[PDB]
Order: structure tokens, then C-alpha cells, then sequence
RNA sequence: AGGGAACCCACUA
């Protein structure tokens, strides 16, 4: 029982940004869920595309990859849906995957902008997330240029690409007055004070701590709009205790095999 | 062979999804040659429907 | 088979040994449409 | 060629913007007005509206095979 | 005519004879690879799954070379040709009878390139003989051969865009002498200077100099991080340099685990001061200018490319004449994988503000300069 | 009058600008 | 104005006098390797070899030379966040640690297109070449490919994906029950990718005569050779994920790491004032001015702007390791450069 | 100046004269390179 | 009556090495009891330190003649 | 071309062990962990977590190749106390502090939007 | 090409900013590289290089 | 299961 009791202090949340702190707990917890931030949480994005007409000056696959990094609103929704790879079906289903269409013919002499609101899903709840600012473009069409395609997007994490990453801007600090001297500045009056700094404007530096150790984070989490900012830590605490429940049942495998 | 040249779909494992073309099928394993990358890989045929 | 002319961009059948020309302005630079097979990307 | 949909560096959404931005130069408004009043403050993502080179627009004038 | 056959560089004798394409050879763009010891390359597996090795087959083997031919030519863990004893081929990249695949003692297979296999790896110009020499062959997944980074000295590479050459040997007599004669460790002392081909370098030097500074003290985590990449750590934690208040570990102690043996050596620092040794601070050094290691362990002073580096009578020239070859390999490996591992809490970079003097020099570089543009035209009216 | 020293950067690029509506970079083929 | 003396390639060098003369001379060489846009009407030509970048931009710190380059118009080069530090030893002796996750969003990513031409002659009544679609037992010396993807006509349709064992175009001539022999053209081996467009013309002797483009999607891999305007040119080491890469306080990782090593002795200090002003540049919104001989621009007045900014003034930031979350004991030199990829794929 | 002493430093940017100059003097390292690999070259091959 | 050195030389080890690999391979008999060796350069190499391998190392004097050094009689160094 | 697919970084292929237990013999009382398909996000969380307990005399990890996805855990305990048991302490405590900074997330996001 | 404007060679799939200045040779485009050589009908006195001439003019 | 040679030019280290 060396367990952690680390605790929470929302100091900001909008529809796109959460600044909380988390104290009491170790560098390594705190590194970990920035990492799942980006790396681990699930959303849903575009991976399968196939075009049926592409008349516009840009090729296939740049539209594909354009396709890709439109987000879709992942909420309550990547939760109860199943991974492309475990899910049983031939090729796609509701049950792991979302598709949208696009057609879009130019027919006037003005340039035609296919954008994110021209991308039709089935599901009305994932839908591209500056359609629920302006829309994402896509591509531009001149007269008698076409895009006509069919795309399925699954659920995935931003360790496999980074179209399925949620966040825009980690921040994350630690020790905003350089008190444990993890980092040694050669000219301290040179540098400028964090958002976080309690020190007063004569000081430089806090006075070192030998006994200290990083023990308040903070964080502000900004959503590239798939997910709500809270959400996205959510998902990621839920993420990180499931990697470790499923560490720790192969470990009680692997010692009762043994 | 009857599936070489084939337009194949995988259907299971961590391909699944990916559209593809048979350059080479054995009775166990085909060599499908990728439509969305630079590679071929070599799946099992019963992880493959045709298109 | 369907040739797609250079400047005026109307759809032309010609048979094979059939010399490339267009049947409407006579330009002789034409290209083939675009495959009917199906082509997927990853969106990657 | 045209406005990149993510910020490279972070994934910020600067592919709505480019537009928008433009609209603002026209409004007579500087750049970095125009980059913070987009919401971009990473110098990252102003690097993404600044640096861009709309090429698609320079496509557009050849008229289409079809 | 047939004297312009023969003769030039381009001719028979000397573009086709003296020197002539050969089979069994790859060339691809080098990258860095810190975690591969001195005697590995990195190598595609699109490389290893085209350049086969013929292994005769016995019963011994016949088992795992069974497996390699059912696997075939498609799936890269497997075999390009059978051999028999007459001496016909099999090509198992038509998918034949199972017939055909049938392995007898006394046959070859000719198996795909796997880990471990032994290849003469190569850089052009070969100026001199540690420009062609032997690695142990990694599998690693991305199309560039790698290269750990103290090898690049005696290659005289850099990885700016260099393509460099791997060439398999293809029978049991020249994989031996290879693997005897012209491996990277039996390379690493030169017989043209009696000194060593390769030392620490770049990175790995730059923060070996800032880990035996006298003020580094690395606590418990850290230091268990570090002995985490000592391959040649027996497994006991030493004691502290220091218990209370908090128990810190200097890297001094650090690199004593890392010096292989009981190597005595004694060097200096490049900032060594001339006038120490006649001091009476000489053998306690003010500023950790003298390099002690007796007994294996660093006592006192800064390493740097004077103890570190290529220079005769350093810390790997004497690791390797009082340790051999494989030891000396394997320091060379620890130093890298230490040291760039520490570099993560460290860091190391270079900024425009240091390449910025105080404004008190800047005066005095520009009246230095004012004074001698005077002189220079006192000269002028001198001469005149 | 003349051009003032403060004045003098932006002027000496505008000439230079008036040299290349002119001539362009392929003037010399 | 004195920066008139310079040619084209090194007119884009910003702060040329800043660098050592040979690091001039090697980016005025390695600029034309840069990959851009090379022309605005590249999708009409069939030339053999072209480099497309998916997001050209103009630098964030330009020369005024540039305007009369048109540079801004066909740029050639990605402004990076390029950080100079020593970051798990991947960027030694001339290398570059790339972000994976900004290449997976678009970061210096490319087409390349092929051409190849073949034209249907007529040798004589006995040889006469002809574009068909070859049949197993008519055609003698068939390459046991797949024959399929061509169309009636001999000739591939563009879409449809191809790869080195691959025939774009069928031809057969006349042998003198082999009533021919193919001497059709494939693509190049170790080559792959999308036929992009197939144009069927006639030439100047009458006979039919085909160009085909296949495009292939270049994404940078490690290996692939990338170069500031300074003469720094290096490989790609390893990408790292945006989780790997060492991050700001406020979350930015850089897009390219490059080692601290390749400054000292290449002297390429204009390397380090084009990161101080681009950063100026992408904080405030300008597009820095770097004419070689400008008095009104020095490194003082850079660093003054930047302070202006809440930043470091000589450009240093506090990185976190991206593996553990600690803080790095040397704060790292980390702002926008511009870098461009060579042709050099490995 | 005239003879090509460089007053300034990296840091400080060259003045266009020692700008011309420097390259003029950098110039001559690249010449010897490329004119001394043939001749280091050939005296190699007659040494071996 | 043998003058050359009686130490095996590093191209005598590889030569002999190799050769012994070869044969090895090739199905000879080996000297030395090996456990769980697969490879033939191992079990070459541990029969070379057992003094074990059954191979003459014919030395060519510069004169025309030769000694015949038995790998036992050798000094294995390296 | 030699491009290893993106689920290779996460995804055990057939025949693939999570996690395999290695006692070592240099040392009594240590264990190896090579954990494949991971990465330093669950490395960095138990060798801290392990660090904190008083029975564990060395817990270190390390990534053999950042090519590889690997994790060798390196775990030495005291006498009286086994590595395995000492891991799956590490881990309970883990999931324990990650469940209580979960609630505690949702009371507070609760509470600011509340007011 | 001569005089076109931008829209004009828009229109026959030409670049703008292409700045012509090359040939069309069986549909490759080549390019003059400008040859230097010694200027015409102009003295330059030379000392040759220990020959039988001590100075040498040319024209 | 593999029908080109020679020269020139450009470029890589
Ligand atoms: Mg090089
Ligand atoms: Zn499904
Ligand atoms: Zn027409
Ligand atoms: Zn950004």
C-alpha cells in the first residue's frame, strides 16, 4: 500500500481547453497521463476512402489525407464502439465504424469550396466537429471539377497516427519557480516568469529544496474538438488503468504459469 | 493460380479493411500487393474475400 | 475505348489501329479516363 | 498547395482558417491581429497561416481535362 | 581495339580483373544507431530478404532449415534456393511440389540474412584497412543501414547523406576469417600510429566531459536508469559517494562501473593548467584536471577526447591492450548507452546566446582591433 | 532634395524592383 | 545595394554573412535539390522526374532578393520548429530526429512522378510494334506478370495501382504458333505507386506514341536527406511521436531535432539568428527581413524583440523530456527554421 | 580591409567587402579538395 | 629442428577455423563433446580450445621446405 | 518500403507474450520483465511505483531499441519479498491511485461546471 | 508566348511564372549554358611557362 | 523467370 492520493483543482474549463492541477502524486503518474493524452486516448477519424471521381487539381491520396485529419465528434460514441480489427464483421458495420459520403460538382464559373460540411454521415452523432468558425476545407473545385467518394471511419489512438490524437496543445509543468533546480539557469534574471510563478518580481528563482520532490502538475489540455477537454483526461485515466488491468492479469498469467 | 490477379479485400487481423491485388497465392498464403501503401504483404487466404 | 480530347475535353470511342485524333476540333492529344477498378486509400 | 487541415507541430485545426484570415487582411486588420484574433496563439500554428502559399488558386486557372 | 580492351582503368585487367562486380551485395544511406554495439550494423529486412547465405545442411540443422524452406521465398524468415548434392537448383519463389522441398543431409539451403550473420561492410574511399570491416548483422525495421557511432571514425562517415556498402560472405571459411580477422573490435588499434581507430565521439564525449564534472551527483532513480543500460553490471548497486543528507551517486562512480577490469591509466584534462603539476595541488586538483583510473575505477578528473578519444595511451587503448577486444567492445557500448541516457536529464544544446561575449569583451575585442588597424597603418606610413 | 539616409532602404529596393519588371532573371537568353 | 552580387541560389540563404563561406556555397548547391512546387502547370507535363511537396511555405524569414525569385510563389521547403539538442543520440554526426506524428499530419510530405513514353513504330512489313493487350499463347517471352491491368488498347488506366513486377504498357511486335514476342515496358524495379494519367498521342512520324505518369507518395522516412538554408544538411535518424518528443510548458515539441555538433565547426551562426527572427517573425506576425548587409537588423535587436514576447531573448526555452516528464538541465535553443527536403530518398 | 582582414565576427555579420573576401578565401579550401584527390589518389595506387 | 614460431598465427586460427567449421558441416566427426551446439564455428571454436582439432599446418619456408605443425602443437593466443 | 505498419508499435502478433518473467542469476531476489508491445508510458509509472517501496532494493526499465517495442523491467527486492509479487503490488497500487484521481476528476469537473 | 498575359497563357496550360529562356528539342527542354572565353581583338602579354618564350602577346 | 551497347551531361559522399 504505497499507493498515491493525488487530488484535482480545475482552474479553467471552456469547450476547448482544460487548465487543472493534480498534486500530491510522482512525475512518472503525471508524465504518463500527458502521455495517454496524446498518445492513448481513443477518437474516431477517417481511415478508409475510397474515391469513385476526383476531377480537382489535387490527387487521391491528398485528399484521402485530407480527409483523415478532419475531426469528428468522438463523444459518447468511441466508448461503445469496437476496434475495425475486433470487431467480427466482414468489412464495416455501425458497431466499428462511422461512414460518410461526399459529392460535391462545381457547375458555377465562381471556385467552390468543398469543405467539412460537405461530408454526410449516417450516424448523426459523429459528425465533423465545425459542422455542429468556419468549415475545414477540403478541397477547391473549378467548373467541371468532381469529388464523389465514400469514406469509413474507425476508432483508433494517436500511437498509431496522429489523426487519431484528440488534443491540440499539452501543457504541462512542474515546478514553476525552478525550487528543485531540475533545471540550472546560467543567467536567472534573464528568464521569464510562468503563468504559475509565485514569486515576486525582484526574485529569479525560488530558493533550493533538497528535501523536494515534483509533486503539483499542471496541465492545460486543449481538444482539437473530438472530444470535450475533460473528456479527453477521462478517457485517459480510463485508458492508463486499463493498460495496467490488463498488464497486471497476463502478469498473474505468466506467475501462475510459472 | 485462380486468385492471382484478383482484386482481394482483407478481411480479418490488423489488415483489415486494406484493398488489395494478388501477385502471388499459394494454397496457404497469398502475397497481396497493397492499393494504399508501398508494400506487398503476405496474409492468409482465409483472412481474404474477393472483391 | 474512351480517349478524353486535350482542348476540348469531349469523350471521343475509337477502335483499336484507329489513328488519335478528335472527332470534333481535330486536336491529336487525348488522354484515358480515369479507372473504373476500385482504388482505397488509408486516409494516412 | 493548400492550407494544411493540422498544425504540424501540435494539431491544431488551421485548415478553417486560412479563409477567415484572409478575410481579415482584407479588413485592413496587421497579421498578427489577424492571427490572434483566430485564436492562434502557439507561434507554432501562426506559422501555419503566416508561412502558407496558396498554390491551389494558381491550379485553379488551368482549365479541367474533363 | 582490343589494346583499349586491355588497357585504362576501364579495361580487362584492371576494371574487370583487380577489381569487378560482385553478387551478394547491398548499398543503402547510413543513419545513427547508439543502441547497436560497435560490431552490428543495422540492416533492412528488404536487404536480408533478397541477399541469401547457403548453409549446408546437417543433422544438426535440418529442422530449422525445414522450416526456413516451408516458409519459402514471400514471408522473410525463410530461404531463396535448395542445393542438392548434384548440384540442381530449386527456386522457392515459384511456390513448387512439396516434393521438391524436401531436405537430405548433404544439402544447401539458401536461407535469408538473419541476426547474427557476419558481413564486411564498407565505405568508399577504402583508404585504409579499418575501412572495410566486419559487423554482425540486426534486423531492424526501416530501409537505411545503421551504424553505432563511434564505428564512423574509422570509416570516416557521416550521415549527410552517405551510402555505404555491406558485402556477405558466402561459405564457412570466409565467414570465419572474417569473424577473425576483420571484426570491428579486433579493428580498434591501428597498427599505422599504434593507436586507436575509434574513440567516444560527439554526443557521447560532450556529455561524458559534463558527467565526471566534480558537482554531478545523480540520485537513486537516476542512477538505477543508468545501470539499467551497463550491460557489464554485475547486478549490486555501490555505495553512495555520498549517504546523508541524501544519498547521491557522482558519475565518476558511474563510469567506474562502466570501466571495464583494473585499468590503471593516468591523463589530463584539455583544460589542465601547466603550472599544476609543479604545484602543491598537484596529485588534489583544484579544478578535476588530472584523469586517475587505478584499479578500473575513475578516482579523480574529467574525461574528455584526451582520455576518451583516439589518442595513444588513452582509456580505450589501454582497455584494450589489457582487456582484449571483446571487453573493449563492450566498454565501448556502455559508455555510449550510459552516457546518452544521462544526456536526456543533462541535455546538450547550442544557441545564439552563446555565441555572445559581454559587453566589457566587446570593447576590449574592439580596441584590439582599433589598436591594430593603427599599427598596421603606422606600418604602412613607416614603409612609405 | 536628395534621398535621406533613413529613407535610403526602402528606395534603393524599389529601383531594384523597377530593374526586375524590366529585365526579369532570363533577360541575358 | 551590395547584395546584388549573389546569384539565385543564394539570394534565399537568410543571413548569408553570418555562415562560413563553404556552408554558402553547399546550400547554393543543395537548393536546387530542394523539393517544391517546381512549376505551377505540373499537371500537364510528363516529366520523367518530378518532386511535388504536399505544403510548400514561404520562410518566415525571407531576403529581399526573394521577391525578384519568386520564391514566395514557388516555395520550396516546410518552416520546421527545429530545436538544437542532443536528445537520445539519434541526431549524431549530421542527422535529424523527426516528429512522426507531424509527418503523419502532412509534414514534408511529397508525390513523385514518373514518366515513360513508348512509342507503336513500324519497322517494315516484318516488324511492326503494336499496343495491345498481350495473350499467353500469341505472345512469346511474356514476364509472368499480371497482365490484367491493362486495358484493349495495351494501355493502363490511370488509377489503377502498380508496382515494380508491373507492365503499364502492352506492346508486341511481329515475330518474322508465336505469331509475336512482347517487348512490353514495365514499371522500374523497387519502384511502386498510382498511375496518375495516360496521354495517347501521335508523333512527328505518324505513329501512335503514349506518356504515362504514375505518382508515388513520398513520405519521409528515416534515411531521407533534409536540409536548412545554411549548408546543414543531414539524414533523418529516427521520427519520435509527438508523446516522444520533448515538449515547451505550453506543449510545443519540435518538428525536426537537429545536433548541437553540426553548428561549432561549420560556423553557420545565420543558422541561429534565422531561428531567433523566425521565432520574432511567428510571435509578431512580420516575415523577417535577413538581407546579408543590413545594419537596421542585428542579433541585439532580434533578442530584444523576442524579450518583447515573454520568451528568453536569446531563444533558449525549458524543455521536458518527453520519456519521463523531467525537466532538462540545459535549456535548449528551440524555434522556427526553414527547412527543405532534398531529393535524396534513401 | 583592403587586403581582406575580416574585422568583424560570425556573429556580427560580414561587411560586403570581407563578405567577397571570405568566400574568395573559402573558395580555395573546396579547389583543394577537389584538385587533391586525384593526385592523393594516383600516389596511393603506385604506394600499393 | 622446427625454427618458425610456435605460436598459431591469427590467419593460421582463421584459416583453421574455417576449414574445421567446413568440415564440420559437412558431417566429420567431431573431437570434442559439445552441448547443445548447433552452429559449426562454435563447435570449431571450442575444439580449437580443447587442442582438439585433427588438422597439419603445413608452414612454407621461403627456401622451398615446410614444417608440419600439429594445431595441439600450436599456441593458441587469440 | 520497409515500413513497419503503425499497430506494430501496440498490437501483439500470434504467438507473442505480454509479459515474460526472467529471474537472473547475477543477483538473489531479481527478476527481468520484458513486457513487449509497450512503451515508456507504462515503464516510467511502475519503476516509480516500485521505487516507492521500501522492500525493493533496485527497479529500473529501459527501451532496447526505440525501433523495438520492448520494455525490460528490471526489478531486485529484499530477501523477504519476491520481484513478482513486488510488480503486481506496484501495479494494484497504481490502479488504486488512477481510480481514486479518476473520481476525483469527475467531482471537480462537477464541480466547475456546477459552479 | 510573346506579350501573353497571365490568363492567355493560363489558357494554353502554360505557366506564368515560367520564364522561358530554353529550347524545345524533341519535347526536352534544353538550355544554353553561356561559354566564356578570351576576349576578341584585345593584346595579352604572357609569360609562358618556362618555355622557349621568355613573353608571349596574343590576339 | 529475363534482348542492349557506347558517349555526353547532371548529381551524391
Ligand atoms: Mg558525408
Ligand atoms: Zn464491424
Ligand atoms: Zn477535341
Ligand atoms: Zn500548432
Amino acid at each position: 500500500p504505497y499507493a498515491n492520493q493525488p487530488t484535482v483543482r480545475i482552474t479553467e474549463l471552456t469547450d476547448e481547453n482544460v487548465k487543472f492541477i493534480i498534486e500530491n502524486t510522482d512525475l512518472a503518474v503525471a508524465n504518463s497521463i500527458r502521455r495517454v493524452f496524446i498518445a492513448e486516448v481513443p477518437i474516431i477519424a477517417i481511415d478508409w476512402v475510397q474515391i469513385d471521381a476526383n476531377s480537382s487539381v489535387l490527387h487521391d491520396e491528398f485528399i484521402a489525407h485530407r480527409l483523415g485529419l478532419i475531426p469528428l465528434t468522438s463523444d459518447d460514441i468511441v466508448d461503445k464502439l469496437q476496434y475495425s480489427r475486433d470487431c467480427t464483421c466482414e468489412e464495416f458495420c455501425p458497431e466499428c465504424s462511422v461512414e460518410f459520403t461526399l459529392d460535391v460538382r462545381c457547375n458555377e464559373d465562381q471556385t467552390r469550396h468543398v469543405t467539412s460540411r460537405d461530408l454526410i454521415s449516417n450516424s448523426p452523432r459523429v459528425i465533423p466537429v465545425t459542422s455542429r468558425q468556419d468549415d475545414i476545407l477540403i478541397v477547391k473545385l473549378r467548373k467541371g471539377q468532381e469529388l464523389r467518394l465514400r469514406a469509413y471511419a474507425k476508432k483508433g489512438f494517436g500511437k498509431e497516427h496522429a489523426k487519431w490524437n484528440p488534443t491540440a496543445g499539452v501543457a504541462f509543468e512542474y515546478d514553476p519557480d525552478n525550487a528543485l533546480r531540475h533545471t540550472v539557469y546560467p543567467k536567472p534574471e534573464e528568464w521569464p516568469k510562468s503563468e504559475y510563478s509565485e514569486l515576486d518580481e525582484d526574485e529569479s528563482q525560488a530558493p533550493y529544496d533538497p528535501n523536494g520532490k515534483p509533486e503539483r502538475f499542471y496541465y492545460n489540455v486543449e481538444s482539437c474538438g473530438s472530444l470535450r477537454p475533460e473528456t479527453i483526461v477521462l478517457s485517459a485515466l480510463s485508458g492508463l488503468k486499463k493498460k495496467l488491468s490488463d498488464l497486471q492479469t497476463q502478469l498473474s498469467h505468466e506467475i501462475q504459469s510459472d | 493460380n485462380e486468385l492471382i490477379g484478383q482484386t482481394v479485400r482483407i478481411s480479418q487481423g490488423p489488415y483489415k479493411g486494406y484493398i488489395g491485388v494478388v501477385k502471388d497465392a499459394t494454397e496457404s498464403t497469398a502475397r497481396v500487393e497493397l492499393h494504399s501503401t508501398c508494400q506487398t504483404i503476405s496474409v492468409d487466404r482465409q483472412r481474404l474475400t474477393t472483391v | 475505348m474512351i480517349y478524353i480530347c486535350g482542348e476540348c475535353h469531349t469523350e471521343n470511342e475509337i477502335k483499336s489501329r484507329d489513328p488519335i485524333r478528335c472527332r470534333e476540333c481535330g486536336y491529336r492529344i487525348m488522354y484515358k479516363k480515369r479507372t473504373k477498378r476500385l482504388v482505397v486509400f488509408d486516409a494516412r | 498547395m493548400i492550407i494544411p487541415v493540422r498544425c504540424f507541430t501540435c494539431g491544431k485545426i488551421v485548415g478553417n482558417k486560412w479563409e477567415a484570415y484572409l478575410g481579415l487582411l482584407q479588413a485592413e486588420y496587421t497579421e498578427g491581429d489577424a492571427l490572434d484574433a483566430l485564436g492562434l496563439k502557439r507561434y507554432c500554428c501562426r506559422r501555419m497561416l503566416l508561412a502558407h502559399v496558396d498554390l491551389i488558386e494558381k491550379l485553379l486557372n488551368y482549365a479541367p481535362l474533363e | 581495339s582490343l589494346k583499349q580492351r586491355l588497357k585504362g582503368k576501364e579495361g580487362r585487367v584492371r576494371g574487370n580483373l583487380m577489381g569487378k562486380r560482385v553478387d551478394f551485395s547491398a548499398r543503402t544511406v547510413i543513419t545513427p544507431d547508439p543502441n547497436l554495439s560497435i560490431d552490428q550494423v543495422g540492416v533492412p529486412r528488404s536487404i536480408a530478404a533478397n541477399m541469401t547465405f547457403a548453409e549446408i545442411v546437417t543433422p544438426f540443422n535440418i529442422d530449422r532449415l525445414q522450416e526456413l524452406v516451408r516458409r519459402g521465398n514471400s514471408q522473410y524468415p525463410g530461404a531463396k534456393y535448395i542445393i542438392r548434392d548434384n548440384g540442381d537448383r530449386i527456386d522457392l519463389r515459384f511456390h513448387p511440389k512439396p516434393s521438391d522441398l524436401h531436405l537430405q543431409t548433404g544439402y544447401k539451403v539458401e536461407r535469408h540474412m538473419c541476426d547474427g550473420d557476419i558481413v564486411i561492410f564498407n565505405r568508399q574511399p577504402t583508404l585504409h584497412k579499418m575501412s572495410m570491416m566486419g559487423h554482425r548483422v540486426r534486423i531492424l525495421p526501416w530501409s537505411t543501414f545503421r551504424l553505432n557511432l563511434s564505428v564512423t571514425t574509422p570509416y570516416n562517415a557521416d550521415f549527410d547523406g552517405d551510402e555505404m556498402n555491406l558485402h556477405l560472405p558466402q561459405s564457412l571459411e570466409t565467414r570465419a576469417e572474417i569473424q577473425e580477422l576483420a571484426m570491428v573490435p579486433r579493428m580498434i588499434v591501428t597498427p599505422q600510429s599504434n593507436r586507436p581507430v575509434m574513440g567516444i565521439v560527439q554526443d557521447t564525449l560532450t556529455a561524458v566531459r559534463k558527467f565526471t564534472k566534480r558537482d554531478v551527483f545523480l540520485e537513486r532513480g537516476e542512477v538505477m536508469n543508468l545501470l539499467m543500460f551497463l550491460s557489464t553490471w554485475d547486478g549490486k548497486v555501490p555505495q553512495p559517494a555520498i549517504l546523508k543528507p541524501r544519498p547521491l551517486w557522482t558519475g565518476k562512480q558511474i563510469f567506474s562501473l562502466i570501466i571495464p577490469g583494473h585499468i590503471n591509466c593516468i591523463r589530463t584534462h584539455s583544460t589542465h593548467p601547466d603550472d599544476e603539476d609543479s604545484g602543491p595541488y598537484k596529485h588534489i586538483s583544484p579544478g578535476d584536471t588530472k584523469v586517475v583510473v587505478e584499479n578500473g575505477e575513475l578516482i579523480m578528473g574529467i574525461l574528455c577526447k584526451k582520455s576518451l578519444g583516439t589518442s595513444a595511451g588513452s582509456l580505450v587503448h589501454i582497455s584494450y591492450l589489457e582487456m582484449g577486444h571483446d571487453i573493449t567492445r563492450l566498454f565501448y557500448s556502455n559508455i555510449q548507452t550510459v552516457i546518452n541516457n544521462w544526456l536526456l536529464i543533462e541535455g546538450h544544446t547550442i544557441g545564439i546566446g552563446d555565441s555572445i561575449a559581454d559587453s566589457k569583451t566587446y570593447q576590449d575585442i574592439q580596441n584590439t582591433i582599433k589598436k591594430a588597424k593603427q599599427d598596421v597603418i603606422e606600418v604602412i606610413e613607416k614603409a612609405h | 532634395d536628395e534621398i535621406t539616409p533613413d529613407l535610403w532602404q526602402e528606395a534603393c529596393w524599389i529601383v531594384i524592383s523597377s530593374y526586375f519588371d524590366e529585365k526579369g532573371l532570363v533577360r541575358q537568353q | 545595394h551590395p547584395s546584388m552580387i549573389l546569384g539565385v541560389c543564394a539570394s534565399i540563404i537568410p543571413f548569408p554573412d553570418h555562415n562560413q563561406s563553404p556552408r554558402n556555397t553547399y546550400q547554393s548547391a543543395m537548393g536546387k535539390q530542394a523539393m517544391g512546387v517546381y512549376i505551377t502547370n505540373f499537371h500537364v507535363r510528363m516529366d520523367t522526374l518530378a518532386h511535388v511537396l504536399y505544403y510548400p511555405q514561404k520562410p518566415l524569414v525571407t531576403t529581399r532578393s526573394m521577391e525578384y525569385l519568386r520564391f514566395r510563389e514557388l516555395p520550396a521547403g516546410i518552416n520546421s520548429i527545429v530545436a538544437i539538442a542532443s536528445y537520445t543520440g539519434y541526431n549524431q554526426e549530421d542527422s535529424v530526429i523527426m516528429n512522426r506524428s507531424a509527418v503523419d499530419r502532412g509534414f514534408f510530405r511529397s508525390v513523385f512522378y514518373r514518366s515513360y513514353k513508348e512509342q507503336e513504330s513500324k519497322k517494315g512489313f516484318d516488324q511492326e510494334e503494336v499496343f495491345e493487350k498481350p495473350t499467353r499463347e500469341t505472345c512469346q517471352g511474356m514476364r509472368h506478370a499480371i497482365y490484367d491491368k491493362l486495358d484493349d488498347d495495351g494501355l493502363i488506366a490511370p488509377g489503377v495501382r502498380v508496382s515494380g513486377d508491373d507492365v503499364i504498357i502492352g506492346k508486341t511486335v511481329t515475330l518474322p504458333r508465336y505469331t509475336k514476342r512482347d517487348c512490353s515496358t514495365f514499371l522500374r524495379t523497387s519502384e511502386t505507386g498510382i498511375v496518375d494519367q495516360v496521354m495517347v498521342t501521335l508523333n512527328q512520324e505518324g505513329y501512335k506514341f503514349c506518356k504515362i505518369r504514375v505518382r508515388s507518395v513520398r513520405i519521409p522516412q528515416i534515411g531521407d536527406k533534409f536540409a536548412s538554408r545554411h549548408g546543414q544538411k543531414g539524414t533523418c535518424g529516427i521520427q519520435y511521436r509527438q508523446e516522444d518528443m520533448p515538449f515547451t510548458c505550453e506543449g510545443i515539441t519540435p518538428d525536426i531535432i537537429i545536433n548541437p555538433h553540426a553548428i561549432p565547426s561549420r560556423m553557420t551562426i545565420g543558422h541561429l539568428i534565422e531561428c531567433l527572427q523566425g521565432k520574432v517573425s511567428a510571435n509578431k506576425g512580420e516575415i523577417g527581413d535577413a538581407t546579408p548587409f543590413n545594419d537596421a537588423v542585428n542579433v541585439q535587436k532580434i533578442s530584444n524583440l523576442l524579450s518583447d514576447y515573454g520568451y528568453h531573448l536569446r531563444g533558449n526555452e525549458v524543455l521536458y523530456n518527453g520519456f519521463t516528464g523531467r525537466k532538462i538541465t540545459s535549456q535548449i535553443f528551440i524555434g522556427p527554421t526553414y527547412y527543405q527536403r532534398l531529393k535524396h530518398m534513401v | 580591409e583592403s587586403r581582406g582582414f575580416v574585422e568583424n565576427s560570425y556573429l556580427a555579420g560580414l561587411t560586403p567587402t570581407e563578405f567577397f573576401f571570405h568566400a574568395m578565401g573559402g573558395r580555395e579550401g573546396l579547389i583543394d579538395t577537389a584538385v587533391k584527390t586525384a593526385e592523393t589518389g594516383y600516389i596511393q595506387r603506385r604506394l600499393i | 629442428k622446427r625454427i618458425t614460431t610456435p605460436y598459431m598465427t591469427k590467419y593460421e586460427r582463421a584459416r583453421v577455423l574455417g576449414t574445421r567449421a567446413l568440415q564440420i558441416a559437412m558431417c566429420a566427426p567431431v573431437m570434442v563433446e559439445l552441448e547443445g551446439e548447433t552452429d559449426p564455428l562454435l563447435i570449431a571454436m571450442k575444439e580449437l580450445k580443447a587442442r582438439k582439432i585433427p588438422i597439419i599446418i603445413r608452414r612454407y619456408l621461403p627456401d622451398g621446405s615446410y614444417e608440419d605443425w600439429g594445431v595441439d602443437e600450436l599456441i593458441i593466443s587469440d | 518500403m520497409n515500413a513497419p505498419p503503425a499497430f506494430e508499435s501496440f498490437l501483439l502478433f500470434e504467438g507473442e507474450k505480454k509479459i515474460t518473467i526472467n529471474k537472473d542469476t547475477k543477483v538473489p531476489n531479481a527478476c527481468l520483465f520484458t513486457i513487449n508491445k509497450e512503451d515508456h508510458t507504462l515503464g516510467n509509472i511502475i519503476k516509480s511505483q516500485l521505487l516507492k517501496d521500501p522492500q525493493v532494493l533496485f527497479a529500473g526499465y529501459k527501451v532496447p531499441h526505440p525501433l523495438e517495442h520492448k520494455i525490460i523491467i528490471r526489478v531486485q527486492t529484499t530477501p523477504d519479498y519476491s520481484p513478482q509479487e513486488a510488480f503486481t503490488n506496484a501495479i494494484t497500487d497504481l490502479i488504486s491511485e488512477l481510480s481514486l484521481l479518476e473520481e476525483r476528476f469527475r467531482v471537480a469537473i462537477k464541480d466547475k461546471q456546477e459552479g | 508566348l510573346n506579350g501573353l498575359t497571365d490568363r492567355d497563357l493560363c489558357e494554353l496550360n502554360e505557366c506564368p511564372l515560367d520564364p522561358g529562356g530554353y529550347f524545345i528539342i524533341n519535347g526536352s527542354e534544353k538550355v544554353l549554358i553561356a561559354q566564356e572565353k578570351m576576349a576578341t581583338n584585345t593584346v595579352y602579354v604572357f609569360a609562358k611557362k618556362d618555355s622557349k618564350y621568355a613573353y608571349t602577346g596574343e590576339c
